């Protein structure tokens, strides 16, 4: 175990492996912060937006915005932006 | 003056020829997959590419000039190691964590380590062959082959067989046994070599597979997916090799490596043993290894099977009328001392015989000697040297006064010339014959061969003469006669360091080249030829065995040889010498520890007063004065009632004996028989008690070899059973008679004997310690003697003697036995083999004894192979199966001793011995025969050695890879 | 236990297994690499976007000028300006 252990503590003392380790545990602690209880209808929104994902120029993107499905979705994205500033 | 700059620091180089061995000794980092020292360079990985002024080079090869600016650092070095080692990779596949060779010495995984490698550029591709498992010890995996050629290497030039070779000229190169044949049936002598020297698991001892590794029993079904996953899997080389050094490290707790000494032949090799439990799973040689180095042969590296053998004695046996008892320590040592005391008292000390084996160590030597003389009262010991080189010491004590060879087998290998009489080195001494075989192949060593037999010191010699059985002394003394009076002896030498010399060239006087041409039937042309090589030849190495001394005048033949080196001034100088080739692994210090009849340890007189008053003082007992009987004498004495009883170990003496029908009547009548043996062989048959003794590998001591160099044994296995290590026996029987010895260890026992044996007095254990070895006479300085007679001869006077000899006529059997019986022994095989014969790997390719018949003599008699004959002398007869070979001619045949039964060649000798020292006369054994079947299958298969088809060269070849269109060397990889 | 891990082995065999168990262990070292530790104020502000993102009833022309928008929209130019090193 004594040899066991100096070759496993020899190996991950790169600062690599440090830094690996390192991010893990305050990854954590950014987890706790994140209010994931308000995510679940914003979750099923984007779930919503997958499904008809998979179901497959200029003069577009004119006719395709203002649009009733359109419009929830980039006033909620600057409803978003709106938020982020303190 | 030699200075040289390594990475911008400036630096005297010493003796390195190489730059790459400047490199090593000054500690600086470059990889050599395919070097190893005792092969030497190859030039086949290319991961030693440093830059010689600006040349990226291999440093391996690359000669150390001076003035050289050498850099081992740049990045475009370090770019074209990297890219050498991408080949490697791709002809091996990493899978450490599951392989058997993940020991931690593995050059493969600890050189991707040390290169910090992570990722491999050419994937590993699988080679379009199958494994070659055919072989019963090793086998080969072509896919993890990097075709380095170390294996090749070792077998053309350090082994020098030259079965492997490496199909350079072939699509995906391969090592090719033979010309491509399955290792089994090749001419493979299966002496180790190749996996021993093979840096990876590509060449490997089926021991280790599915032992070594804690994941490596898993069924290769569920193992093979496992390194797929793995495989895929993986981040980086270095995250796996982390695991795998961890799990390496994990093995030091089951696998044990055990330094010891060769418990078969005088070579004295020694190695490490490796031990799962009580599985050995390799033996594995060392560079440090002072007599073999990497080397070995198929006894010493894979003839280990007997240790573990079921027929393995543990518990002592008594005899209980027509059976034997099976009986506690106690009762077969009170019964030993029983019957002992009541001869010694009622016949007196000298109606008991005591033999010491030479297969046991130097302490167990010591002590039955010590159990005759101090003990029981009586001189009556000997051991196996009386029926081996016995004649050779009494011609060296003749004339040069030391029982023991001049020089060291590195002498051998130096020497100019090397004249063999008389001598299968390359099948009783393999690993020194190696030796003499790469000196003549690569340094051009003269080698000249006397012998009946054309074996492969024969067939590799450069002048092979073959003189009539017993009339090697007539020659002898004919070349010694023509460099006398042709002015060619070294009088210089005669002169200042030997006496004796007219009287020496008066008895030389009949030995005329026209006499030699009549007795011996070798020509006086190459008779001058011999006697031209051997004067102009500045140093001349003399090997002799049991063709020179087991004759009648035996001994005289043997002085005969050291008289001619004397003239020739082959003496006290590296490079030449006297080299009576010493017979077991201990039989040299089994003599040095006084298992003679005439001697006590040493070589000191029994009947110097001055010698045996020391002894009595430190006994603490009176020792007798008057000499034994020898081994021979021993069967002589109980049949006219004068022993009474015989204490035998290790010795098969009931098979090794001359005239064993009459040995075995004489087992019959004699009173109380001891046998001491690890098996119950057909000598312990006889016995009244057995007692089970330890081998090599269960015990601790001290062996020396042909050298005179002493070895130490380290304890391998714990004794199997209630079998005791010899020494332990016999202090166990001493005890039982009031001796009050109080031995631990075999050490001191040692202790006890340097002290009283002048030539071992700075002979301790702790100079003897791992590799460290001692040749003796070692006075108490701890200065040893690596090669005799430097400053002067042991005589009063300083100067060797020379000796008259005259030539004895070899015993004649009469007209009616027309079949000269050659006897010896075979590479594989250990005398009758109750050793060999338990390595199944042995018994599968050398199953049975053999009779070889000449083409001449078979083209007579109406002989095949498997022809059942009838070998008929005036002693006894034997049954065997016939093998033709150009090896034997006319009407001498040759009859190895692996046999126990129908087939014992000592059924036909006779009790003949020699004249002076009593060895019998098994070199001069006639017979007649008669055809009994004509059809029988072959006694030597086709696996066998014997059958194979070397492929000679000098080298790898490697520049026949060099001049494939895919080699691009690493080092050209720039633009 | 020696037919337990061949059939385990057997079906783990398969190229997606080893996939999923090769990313599994990179994506460590990813997360190793990935500052989290200067992540803690941009998480309390995507926070509080996604919890006024949940309070829902030419628009994109007059939303782009709030206060609490332009907070956002140079944060998120000032993000791409971070993206333009070596
Ligand atoms: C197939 C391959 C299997 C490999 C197994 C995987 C490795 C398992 C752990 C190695 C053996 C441990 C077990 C072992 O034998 O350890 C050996 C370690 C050293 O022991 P020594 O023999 O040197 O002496 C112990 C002295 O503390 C008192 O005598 O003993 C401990 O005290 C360990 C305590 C828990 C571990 C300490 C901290 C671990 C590292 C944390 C920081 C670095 C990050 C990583
Ligand atoms: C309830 C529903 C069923 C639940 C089943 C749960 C199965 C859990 C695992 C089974 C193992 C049990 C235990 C078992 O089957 O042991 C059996 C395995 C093979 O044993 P054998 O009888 O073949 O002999 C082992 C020889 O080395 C010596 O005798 O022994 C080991 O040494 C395994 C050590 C760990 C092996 C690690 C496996 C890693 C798998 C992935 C490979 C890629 C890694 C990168
Ligand atoms: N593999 C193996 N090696 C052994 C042993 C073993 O059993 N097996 N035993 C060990 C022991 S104890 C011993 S002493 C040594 C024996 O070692 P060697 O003496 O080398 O062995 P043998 O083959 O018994 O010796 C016989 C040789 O001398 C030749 N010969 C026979 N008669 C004559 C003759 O009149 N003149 C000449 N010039 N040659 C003749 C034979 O053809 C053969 O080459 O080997 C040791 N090494
Ligand atoms: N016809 C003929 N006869 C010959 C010869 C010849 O060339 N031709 N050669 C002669 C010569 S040179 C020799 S030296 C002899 C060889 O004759 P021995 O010296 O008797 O030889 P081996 O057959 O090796 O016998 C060794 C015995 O020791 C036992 N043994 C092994 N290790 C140990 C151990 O550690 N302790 C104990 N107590 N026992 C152990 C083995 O089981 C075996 O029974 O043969 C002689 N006989
Ligand atoms: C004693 C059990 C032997 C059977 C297990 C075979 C696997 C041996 C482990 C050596 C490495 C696997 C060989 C390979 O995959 O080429
Ligand atoms: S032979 Fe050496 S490099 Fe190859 S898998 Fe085994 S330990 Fe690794
Ligand atoms: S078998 Fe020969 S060429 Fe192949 S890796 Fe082993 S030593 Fe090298
Ligand atoms: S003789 Fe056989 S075991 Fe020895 S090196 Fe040659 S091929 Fe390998
Ligand atoms: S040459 Fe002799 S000592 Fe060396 S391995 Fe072979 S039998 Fe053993
Ligand atoms: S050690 Fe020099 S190329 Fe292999
Ligand atoms: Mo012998
Ligand atoms: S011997």
């Amino acid at each position: 175990g004594d040899k066991v252990l100096d070759i496993l503590v020899k190996k991950a003392d790169t600062e690599e492996t440090a830094n690996t380790l390192k991010n893990l545990l305050l990854l954590f602690g950014t987890l706790g912060m994140l209010d994931v209880k308000q995510l679940e209808p914003l979750i099923l929104k984007v779930n919503a937006g997958v499904a008809s994902a998979v179901e497959q120029g200029y003069f577009d993107i004119i006719r395709s915005l203002k649009d009733p499905e359109i419009n929830k979705s980039i006033t909620l994205l600057f409803s978003f932006l709106k938020g982020m500033g303190q | 003056k030699k200075t040289i700059t390594i990475n911008g620091v400036e630096m005297e180089a010493s003796e390195e020829q190489t730059v790459l061995q400047l490199l090593n000794n000054s500690s600086i980092e470059v990889p050599q997959v395919c070097y190893h020292p005792s092969l030497g360079p190859i030039e086949t990985c290319d991961t030693c590419i440093v830059s010689i002024n600006g040349e990226l080079k291999r440093s391996c090869s690359a000669e150390l000039k001076d003035g050289d600016v050498i850099d081992t650092l740049s990045p475009d070095v370090k770019k074209a190691q990297v890219i050498g080692m991408d080949k490697i990779l791709y002809n091996h596949e990493l899978y450490c964590t599951v392989c058997d060779y993940n020991n931690g010495g593995c050059e493969i995984h600890n050189t991707v380590k040390e290169m910090k490698i992570n990722h491999q550029s050419i994937p590993f591709d699988h080679k379009p062959y199958h494994k070659d498992e055919s072989h019963p010890f090793y086998r080969y995996d072509p896919d993890q082959c990097i075709l380095c050629g170390r294996c090749v290497e070792a077998c053309q030039d350090v082994q020098v067989t030259e079965t492997l070779t490496i199909d350079w000229e072939r699509k995906r190169p391969r090592v090719i046994w033979d010309n491509d044949v399955p290792i089994n049936e090749s001419s493979c002598v299966s002496c180790g070599h190749c996996s021993t020297v093979c840096p990876c698991n590509a060449m490997m001892e089926k021991g280790m597979e599915g032992e070594a590794g804690y994941l490596t029993g898993i069924n290769n079904e569920t193992l093979r997916p496992m390194i797929e996953i793995t495989k895929g899997v993986e981040t980086g080389y270095g995250s796996i090799l982390a695991i795998s050094d961890m799990e390496s490290a994990m093995r030091d707790e089951r696998i044990k490596k055990t330094k010891t000494v060769c418990t078969y032949c005088g070579v004295g090799c020694s190695f490490d043993v490796w031990t799962k439990g009580r599985d050995i799973l390799k033996v594995e040689p060392q560079e440090e290894a002072p007599a073999n180095g990497i080397s070995t042969c198929v006894k010493g590296k894979f003839g280990w099977d007997f240790v573990n053998s079921e027929e393995r004695l543990t518990k002592p046996l008594i005899r209980e009328g027509d059976h034997f008892r099976e009986a506690e320590w106690e009762e077969a040592l009170l019964l030993i001392a029983s019957k002992f005391t009541e001869l010694k008292e009622a016949f007196g000390p000298d109606s008991l015989a005591f033999i010491t084996s030479s297969k046991c160590t130097n302490e167990e030597s010591y002590l039955m000697q010590k159990l005759a003389r101090g003990v029981i009262g009586t001189n009556n010991v000997d051991n196996c040297s009386r029926y081996c080189q016995s004649p050779a010491t009494a011609g060296l004590f003749r004339t040069v006064g030391y029982g023991g060879d001049s020089g060291s087998i590195t002498d051998i290998a130096q020497a100019d010339l090397v004249l063999i009489i008389g001598s299968n080195t390359s099948e009783s001494h393999p690993v020194l014959s190696t030796r003499i075989k790469r000196a003549h192949k690569l340094r051009g060593q003269k080698v000249i061969v006397a012998d009946i037999r054309k074996h492969e010191m024969a067939e590799r010699s450069d002048l092979f003469v073959q003189p009539r059985a017993g009339s090697d002394i007539v020659w002898l003394n004919a070349i010694a006669k023509y460099l006398i009076e042709n002015g060619k002896a070294d009088e210089r030498f005669l002169r200042e360091r030997v006496n004796g010399r007219d009287e020496y060239v008066k008895s030389l006087a009949p030995y005329t080249l026209e006499y030699a041409e009549e007795k011996t039937g070798i020509d006086q042309e190459t008779l001058i030829q011999m006697a031209e090589m051997i004067g102009q030849a500045d140093s001349v190495c003399a090997l002799w065995a049991m063709g020179v001394t087991q004759h009648i005048g035996g001994s005289d033949t043997s002085t005969a040889i050291s008289n001619l080196l004397l003239v020739t001034g082959n003496y006290g100088k590296p490079g030449a010498g006297s080299y009576p080739l010493r017979g077991h692994n201990n039989v040299q210090g089994a003599s040095d520890f006084g298992s003679m009849p005439d001697r006590l340890p040493g070589y000191e007189k029994v009947t110097d007063e001055q010698v045996r008053q020391k002894y009595e003082r430190v006994w603490g007992v009176p020792l007798p004065k008057e000499p034994g009987m020898t081994n021979h004498e021993m069967i002589e004495k109980i049949h006219s009632g004068q022993l009474k009883a015989m204490y035998v170990k290790g010795e098969e003496m009931g098979l090794v004996d001359s005239n064993i029908n009459h040995v075995h009547a004489a087992y019959e009548k004699l009173d109380f028989f001891v046998v001491q043996d690890i098996f119950l062989s057909r000598t312990a048959e006889f016995a009244d008690v057995v007692l089970p003794a330890s081998p090599s590998l269960e015990k601790e001591g001290t062996f020396t070899n042909t050298e005179r160099r002493i070895q130490r044994l380290y304890q391998v296995f714990e004794p199997l059973g209630e079998s005791k290590p010899d020494w332990q026996i016999i202090m166990e029987v001493a005890n039982k008679l009031g001796a009050g010895w109080l031995y631990e260890h075999p050490a001191d026992i040692m202790e006890e004997a340097a002290k009283l044996s002048p030539i071992y007095a700075g002979v301790t254990y702790e100079r003897l310690e791992g590799y460290n070895s001692l040749q003796w006479p070692v006075n108490a300085d701890g200065k040893d003697s690596p090669l005799l007679f430097t400053e002067r001869f042991p005589f009063p006077d300083g100067k060797a003697i020379l000796y008259p000899v005259q030539w004895t006529e070899p015993k004649e059997f009469g007209e009616e036995y027309d079949i000269h019986v050659n006897n010896g022994r075979l590479l594989e095989h250990f005398h009758e083999g109750n050793l060999t014969y338990k390595s199944k790997g042995i018994s599968e390719k050398t199953p049975e004894v053999f009779l070889e018949i000449s083409p001449e003599l078979a083209a007579e008699r109406g002989i095949q192979d498997g022809t059942l004959v009838r070998l008929t002398s005036p002693f006894g007869n034997v049954k065997v199966k016939c093998l033709i070979t150009d090896r034997v001619k006319g009407k001498e045949v040759y009859l190895p001793m692996n046999d126990s039964g129908e087939a014992a060649i000592n059924l036909l000798t006779g009790s003949h011995a020699d004249k002076d020292t009593d060895t019998p006369a098994y070199k001069e054994t006639s017979a007649k025969m008669e055809i009994l079947k004509h059809d029988g299958i072959s006694p030597l298969p086709k696996i066998n050695h014997r059958n194979g088809n070397p492929q000679p060269q000098i080298g790898v070849q490697v520049h026949k890879k060099w001049a494939r269109k895919d080699y691009i060397f690493p080092g050209d990889a720039v633009k | 236990g020696d037919k337990v891990l061949d059939i385990l082995v057997k079906k783990a065999d398969t190229e997606e297994t080893a996939n999923t168990l090769k990313n599994l262990l990179l994506l460590f070292g990813t997360l190793g690499m990935l500052d989290v530790k200067q992540l803690e104020p941009l998480i309390l502000k995507v926070n509080a976007g996604v919890a006024s993102a949940v309070e829902q009833k030419f628009d994109i022309i007059r939303s782009l000028k709030d206060p609490e928008i332009n907070k956002s929209i140079t944060l998120l130019f000032s993000f791409l300006k971070g993206m333009g090193q070596d």
